[PDB]
């Protein structure tokens, strides 16, 4: 419910090991964004907030209004990225009150 | 946090499943593909 | 005993997990044959 | 602590609606009771009243604390679930609620 605030658009089924990521998201009616908001790739099976591989900061999005639709694009540079390990990831929107409003389908980096 | 942390899960199974099935209907059709073409080798 | 409910699905999730990077293995190894076997045979 | 109990030879796939054999072990770290039960469960299950269905865990008999033994369960198919596309898992919960076992997951199909 609370859980899907924040979508995801157009996640991929895999990337490339260590590649320059684009991560694109749309922030519902529903959420009102916070400069202290995040979001993070977390290893699937994350049990906190704690658990991330890497993050960044979410933009606030500039001359916000409450209510819209509003879509956001982060760059996460490869050398912050796993390598093909095995893993799957996925990407978590993280409030500035701890809260978890979305998280993607998982992907691998391989 | 504790039921987020749950609900992602269940959301990443979910896609690992359906991906799982592509991949098995996948690995049926290729194994066929296979056994055609050493077939056709025997001939 | 939420915790035993995600323990139980972290368990399920990583079987599927692993036989979805073996068969998604397996497949490109078997397209690798299948053009294999079609240089032999087609073009 | 979620260990106790482990399935043997569990299988990825069983047909559906069809006679099941169920093979299981009691190690010697948890102490079976006759109303304690193998429950069949959807992956993904919150509690222990999700379970689709199960059996009575039956004692073995001339029980020896701390043995181990190993157990068959005849689920039929009647029971079952269909060929759903969903994966379930063994459950062994003992009388007093605990789950003590989970297994690999399966399909029926």
């Amino acid at each position: 419910s609370n859980f899907a605030h924040v979508i995801f658009q157009n996640v991929a089924k895999s990337y490339l090991p260590n590649a320059h990521l684009e991560c694109h998201y749309t922030l519902t009616p529903y959420i009102h964004p916070h400069p202290k908001d995040w979001v993070g790739i977390f290893k699937v099976g994350w049990s906190t907030a704690r658990d991330y591989y890497t993050f960044l900061w979410s933009p606030m999005p500039e001359h916000y209004v409450e209510g819209s639709t509003v879509n956001c694009v982060l760059a996460f540079q490869g050398y912050y990225l796993p390598n093909d390990d095995g893993e799957f990831y996925q990407f978590c929107y993280v409030t500035h009150k701890g809260e978890i409003r979305g998280a993607s389908t998982p992907f691998q980096f391989r | 946090e504790s039921v987020a942390s749950h609900f992602a899960l269940v959301t990443a199974y979910e896609d690992i499943k359906k991906r799982l099935k592509d991949s098995e209907k996948e690995n049926s059709l290729l194994k066929k593909r296979i056994r055609f073409l050493e077939e056709k080798l025997i001939a």
